[PDB]
């Protein structure tokens, strides 16, 4: 248990290290944002499953009903990024700084 | 056997490492269906068979859409993913050497106990239930209907509103 | 009526699916309220001794079940049998 | 002379007997069952195939094939 | 462990069956049978362009419901609670708001293949 | 006629009985004439790991006759 | 002994290729109508292990029915050069063998054999469905008498 | 002594599947008034060996424009899974009993999609990208229902263990309580297992050999070995979840023997379909299954929640 959570905390961070350095796609950053969630599902389930805290076992699903509803709103904006450009490159949306 | 979960855990860190390098969304999505499967192993390596399968049901029908839109929004004339350059393949091989480095660094500093490669595999369950019944997970997740019925309305309302919140973004 | 009751007649001829759904919906919540046996679901489910029944210690009180299981006092469910 | 093929629509104020007649066509999709029994009617038939080199199908005396030069 | 004995096999039953398919056909790969198909002609575009789907909104309503399906799955255990009257109601409340969420989209032209 | 189909079925029909009837006789041979004795909960595993400890390490045997 | 083992392997290797050969959903002219009457319940292909698969990658023989025009010709060798190479060919018709009618027209190739190499030729303007069936039974022994492992041993 | 059980669990399904390729060509034939294979063996009993031994000699096409890694892994991933779904499948006592032995099916049933997506995406071709996309909106269509049609049945059963239904069906078939579920299950056993009247994915006539067209013989069989192996599961489940054969535990080979008699019908019932009905045009299938089955599902999903609590019929968690 204290060998995975350093290894899962270090898996959260790499995904946090990934969704701050982009590579010309908005849809690979949204994509890196779900593996970020996923390490929190597991690092929450185990804590609620070695401690036998079944009362907290409703939580690893409530975290995850907002992992897809956030992805849903995330995916649906690409529809409105594509329909302006059709390319989905993050470098293409810079006309707000004006 | 003793080295079971450290393997499933390091194969997860890797499934989330290449996921972070941001290849094309396909080989990132592949990088998550794996790490989602691997998450079903360690969640199950510590007991509950329900919670692991859930991730391995959501993020299959999750990444089935991620395959759909990327073919329509997020895809180049050439994907250029892993075996396509050397900027990713260096920091995919030097990330793993950094791993074997780092975990082997701080077993020498065996004072904080972040990893104990000699005392490994002997601390995973912590005195569960041995004589017992009606204990698994899914009894806890079913507290949505007894004693935790606010996790239930608050998440149901999110999906009631997501269905409206989503179409006004398309319209 | 006619202007509502005969509208259901085409909605039963065409669209003969939502009528079942909208019926079984309205026919699901309504039946437990007019049942004789709905009381037992929270009782047949409350009788199951999944955990061990911790005994109290006799202190000159509680004329309940004595230190003998087959003793006529206590929650002797003869309703589950002979339901 | 001309013949209409798809022309029957006339709202006869469909009685509740003619509704189930339609509402059980749907919800039991039975018009298709009348097709499954229709193909079940043919596996029990004699397949018309013939073992070719042993059963070479029928021809007629005028069947014109490979040329030949006749001789008195 | 008993399942790893079942399933490493089936990878090998597949992996041993594929090595005996690439290294036992006697191939002749040169140029023009490796190149893609499109029914007897040279493909115009590059096979890897934006598809531009049309069921984009339904894929999300699924993406929301796979949670909701998951959010149903503990019912076989929930009936084994002592209350069975909040489980009664709150199971009606979840399924009802879904159909309300499904019927709104059903009328506002969500699952209709934009065209 | 159609009776030529039965070979394809009754040879397929001596092919899905094996994984059912072989799955039991292979269990009884290994489990001592008993069934596999599945364990869904943590109690049925305790009885095994108890019965595993009242004998030789195989658990499909000893009972009364001892004391 | 080694040769006897190899002759039987090479007799046993062909039993599969000759029984379960999957021709290809070609067309182009009247001649193709007779292939349908060879898929019909009179002269069944499927009884001979012969199945229409409409992709070359899944195919084992081309049946060329009909006038092979000059515009269709690239699409005929773009297709023959998409199978694996146990690939066989069959030329139904006199428009495909020589261009029987239209031998002297300008938009017709004077034989399928100008372009793809061929194992067998079925004549007939519309060859009877029991005359391709004689050909794809003859192609079914033309590679019963192929010796592809024998001539490996003696080599 | 366990490998000798897998050996008697995978041989007797790859040898059965093989003769479903045959039986899917004869039964379809006699409906078409045309004898199927008669020649290679006595009555076509020896045709799949030709077909099989034919395909492992032809050049597995390594197309020039592709991804040769996912190219090779999809048939490895298809034949793995649909073969690996037989592991908990309880002829009376399974190889591997599982509490959540049916979520194992649902989840692994979904990974049979990625063998169809990764294949057609790897293989550069328009006629295979479609077949990949044709599964995306297909899984989106039924997968909402392969759970609730599968939950509401397992709601008046208790645990998800497939072994419990043999005791739930100890005196009756669940077809009679839930024929509405069993109808929509049958069609949802028919969208999953893309072999269908509505194929839409291996469309020979629209998308010629979709998700499968750049694949030549070697990898090609691993889909037929997986698709016709998966036809027998989703009928084998109907012979467990809805059609409950005889347990009577002193002759457990009576279950497996009646398990045969119904699984072949449900495996021979799919064969009337392909020879009887065309496809749904790929916009109806998702208008046929979010509009007609999805509300009707949630209703009976709600009815079977108010079925036991109304009466008493609470499944026990053994
Ligand atoms: C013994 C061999 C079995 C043969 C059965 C195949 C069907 C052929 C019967 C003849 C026929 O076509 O009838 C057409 C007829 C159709 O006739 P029709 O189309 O001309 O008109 C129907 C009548 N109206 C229009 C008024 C509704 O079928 C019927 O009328 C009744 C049967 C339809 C309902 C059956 C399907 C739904 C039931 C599903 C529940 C499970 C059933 C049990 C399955 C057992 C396996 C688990
Ligand atoms: C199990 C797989 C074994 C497959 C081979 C079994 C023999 C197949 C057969 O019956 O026909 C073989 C054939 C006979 O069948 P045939 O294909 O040549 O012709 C059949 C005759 N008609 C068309 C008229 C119906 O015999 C041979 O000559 C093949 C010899 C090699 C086989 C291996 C021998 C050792
Ligand atoms: C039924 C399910 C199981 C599927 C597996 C089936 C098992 C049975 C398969 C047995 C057949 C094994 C031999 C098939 C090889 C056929 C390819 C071939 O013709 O090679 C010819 C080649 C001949 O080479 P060559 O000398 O003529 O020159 C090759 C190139 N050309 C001709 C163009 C100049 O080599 C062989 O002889 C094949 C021997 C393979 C034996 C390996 C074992
Ligand atoms: C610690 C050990 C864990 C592994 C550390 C990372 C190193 C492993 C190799 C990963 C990089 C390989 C690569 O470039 O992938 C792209 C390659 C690109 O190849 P390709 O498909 O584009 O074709 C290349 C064609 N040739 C051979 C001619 C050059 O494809 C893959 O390998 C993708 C599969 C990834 C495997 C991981 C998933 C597990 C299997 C899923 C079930
Ligand atoms: C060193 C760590 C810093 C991160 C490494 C990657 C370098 C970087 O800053 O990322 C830039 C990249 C931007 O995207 P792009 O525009 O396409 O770059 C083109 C450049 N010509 O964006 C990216 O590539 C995304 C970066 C995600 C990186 C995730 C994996 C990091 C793992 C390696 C950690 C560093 C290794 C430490 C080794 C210690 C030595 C013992
Ligand atoms: C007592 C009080 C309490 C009682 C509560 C219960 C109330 C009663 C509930 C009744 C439920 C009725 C049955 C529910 C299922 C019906 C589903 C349905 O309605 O399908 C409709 C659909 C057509 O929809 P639509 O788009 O409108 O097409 C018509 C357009 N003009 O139809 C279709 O498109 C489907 C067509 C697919 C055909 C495929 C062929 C199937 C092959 C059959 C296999 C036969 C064996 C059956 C095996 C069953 C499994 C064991
Ligand atoms: C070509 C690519 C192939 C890679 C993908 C392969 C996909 C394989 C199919 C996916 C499996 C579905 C998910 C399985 C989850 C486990 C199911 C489960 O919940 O039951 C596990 C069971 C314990 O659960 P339970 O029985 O309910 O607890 C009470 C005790 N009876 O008993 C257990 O505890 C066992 C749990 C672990 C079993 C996991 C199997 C992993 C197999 C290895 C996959 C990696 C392949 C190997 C590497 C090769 C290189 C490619
Ligand atoms: S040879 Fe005769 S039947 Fe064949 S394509 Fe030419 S004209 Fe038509």
């Amino acid at each position: 248990m204290p060998s995975t959570f350093f290894n899962l905390t270090m898996a959260f961070s790499l995904s946090l290290l990934g969704t701050l350095m982009f590579r010309s796609h908005l849809m690979s950053t949204l994509l890196c944002l779900e593996g970020m969630v996923l390490s929190l599902f597991i690092m929450t389930s185990v804590t609620s499953l070695n401690s036998n805290s079944m009362s907290s076992m409703p939580i690893p699903i409530t975290i995850l009903v907002f992992a897809a509803c956030e992805a849903a709103v995330g995916l649906a904006l690409l529809v409105k990024v594509s329909n302006t450009y059709g390319t989905d490159y993050v470098q293409n949306l810079n006309l707000l700084q004006c | 056997m003793n080295n079971y979960i450290f393997v499933l855990s390091s194969l997860f860190l890797v499934g989330c490492l290449g996921l972070a390098l941001k290849p094309s969304p396909i080989y990132g999505g592949l990088g998550l269906i794996v790490s989602g499967f691997v998450g079903c192993l360690m969640v199950l390596g510590f007991g509950g068979s329900f919670l692991g399968l859930m991730v391995f049901l959501i993020y299959l029908g999750g990444m089935l859409v991620v395959f759909g839109y990327t073919t329509a929004m997020a895809t180049e004339e050439y994907p250029e993913t892993w075996g396509s350059n050397w900027l990713i393949l260096g920091f995919l091989v030097l990330g793993v050497i950094m791993e074997v480095f780092l975990i082997c660094v701080l077993n020498y500093y065996d004072e904080v106990g972040v990893i104990n490669l000699d005392g490994l595999g002997d601390w995973l369950m912590y005195e569960v239930d041995d004589v017992g019944v009606m204990l698994e997970g899914g009894i806890g997740v079913a507290a949505m209907y007894s004693c935790a019925t606010w996790m239930m309305v608050v998440a149901g309302w999110s999906l009631f509103a997501g269905i409206f919140i989503i179409i006004e973004i398309t319209r | 009526a006619g202007r509502i009751s005969a509208f259901l007649k085409n909605a039963w001829a065409k669209e003969p699916v939502l009528v079942v759904s909208f019926s079984v919906w309205g026919l699901a919540i309504i039946m437990p309220m007019i049942s004789p046996y709905t009381k037992y679901a929270s009782m047949i489910n409350k009788a199951t001794p999944y955990n061990y029944p911790v005994p109290v210690r006799d202190d000159g009180n509680m004329p309940d079940v004595p230190s003998h299981p087959q003793d006529p006092l206590g929650p002797s469910l003869d309703w589950l049998k002979n339901l | 002379t001309y013949k209409y093929v798809n022309k029957k629509e006339q709202e006869s104020e469909v009685d509740m007997k003619s509704a189930t007649d339609n509402a059980a066509r749907i919800l039991m999709w039975t018009e298709l069952i009348r097709g499954l029994g229709m193909t079940l009617s043919y596996l029990f038939r004699e397949p018309a195939t013939i073992n070719y080199p042993f059963e070479k199908g029928p021809l007629s005396p005028r069947f014109r094939g490979e040329h030949a030069l006749r001789r008195y | 462990m008993n399942l790893y004995t079942v399933i490493f096999i089936n990878i090998l039953l597949s992996l041993t069956l594929i090595l005996v398919a690439f290294w036992l056909p006697q191939m002749n790969l040169y140029s023009e049978k490796a190149n893609p198909y499109e029914c007897g002609f040279d493909p115009t575009s590059s096979a890897r362009l934006p598809f531009s789907m049309k069921f984009f909104l339904v894929a999300i309503t699924f993406l929301l419901f796979d949670l909701e399906i998951a959010l149903l799955l503990p019912l076989p255990w929930a009936i084994q609670t002592i209350k069975t009257s909040t489980m009664m109601i709150m199971a009606f409340i979840l399924v009802t708001i879904l159909s309300l969420g499904l019927a709104y989209e059903w009328t506002q032209k969500g699952l209709e293949w934009t065209e | 006629m159609w009776f030529e189909i039965l070979p394809g079925l009754a040879i397929m029909g001596v092919c899905l009985v094996i994984p059912g009837v072989s799955t039991a006789y292979i269990h009884k041979f290994t489990n001592g004439g008993k069934e596999k004795r599945v364990a869904r909960v943590q109690y049925q595993w305790y009885l095994m790991e108890r019965d595993r400890r009242i004998s030789g390490v195989n658990r499909y045997y000893v009972s009364k006759g001892l004391e | 002994r080694a040769e006897y083992v190899v002759t039987k392997l090479d007799d046993l290797i062909n039993w599969a290729r000759r029984s379960s050969l999957w021709p290809m959903t070609f067309g182009l002219a009247c001649c193709a109508v007779e292939m349908m009457h060879m898929a019909a319940p009179r002269y069944d292909m499927d009884r001979f292990g012969v199945v229409f698969r409409a992709s070359p990658r899944q195919a084992d023989v081309m049946i060329v029915a009909g006038t092979l025009t000059n515009k269709m010709a690239p699409a005929l060798r773009k297709v023959y050069d998409q199978m694996p190479e146990p690939r066989y060919v069959v030329s139904m018709g006199s428009c495909a063998n020589g261009g029987g009618y239209y031998h002297y027209s300008y938009s017709v190739v004077r034989g399928c054999d100008r372009i793809v190499p061929v194992d067998i030729y079925v004549p007939g303007c519309p060859p009877t469905a029991e005359a391709l069936l004689y050909g794809i039974l003859q192609l079914q022994r033309k590679i019963k008498r192929e010796q592809k492992l024998k001539i490996w041993y003696r080599r | 002594m366990f490998f000798i059980n897998i050996l008697t669990l995978l041989v007797p399904i790859l040898i059965a599947m093989a003769f479903l390729t045959l039986v899917e060509r004869k039964i379809l034939g006699y409906m078409q008034l045309r004898k199927g294979p008669n020649i290679v063996g006595p009555y076509g009993i020896l045709q799949p060996f030709a077909d099989a031994m034919k395909l492992f000699m032809k050049e597995p096409m390594r197309p020039l424009t592709t991804s040769m890694s996912l190219f090779i892994i999809a048939p490895t991933l298809s034949l793995t899974l649909a073969l690996s779904l037989w592991v908990p499948l309880p002829m009376p006592h399974p190889l591997i009993n599982l509490n959540l032995g049916i979520l194992f099916i649902l989840a692994t049933s979904s990974l049979s999609v990625y063998s169809i997506l990764w294949s057609g995406w790897a293989s550069n071709s328009k006629y295979s990208l479609f077949g990949a996309l044709r599964a995306v909106a297909q899984t989106i269509s039924y997968e909402v229902t392969m759970a609730i049609i599968l939950l509401s049945v397992l709601l008046m059963n208790g645990s998800y263990s497939l072994q419990t239904l043999i005791t739930t069906q100890e005196h009756m078939w669940l077809l009679l309580p839930a024929w509405p579920m069993a109808m929509m299950w049958f069609i949802s056993t028919l969208a999953e297992t893309n072999r269908a009247p509505f194929d839409l994915t291996e469309g020979e006539s629209e998308l010629v050999s979709g998700f499968n067209v750049e694949y030549a013989a070697g990898p090609f069989a691993l889909f037929f070995m997986a698709e016709y192996t998966n036809i027998i599961l989703m009928n084998a489940l109907t012979t467990i979840i809805f059609l409950g054969p005889l347990y009577y535990i002193n002759l457990p080979e009576l279950y497996s023997t009646n398990f045969m008699m119904e699984a072949l019908l449900l495996s021979s019932t799919f064969l009337w379909i392909r020879a009887s009905y065309p496809r749904f045009r790929y916009d109806q299938l998702m208008h046929l299954l979010w509009k007609n089955f999805l509300p009707l599902t949630l209703a009976l999903c709600m009815w079977h929640i108010s079925l036991p609590i109304f009466t008493a019929g609470v499944p026990p968690y053994m």
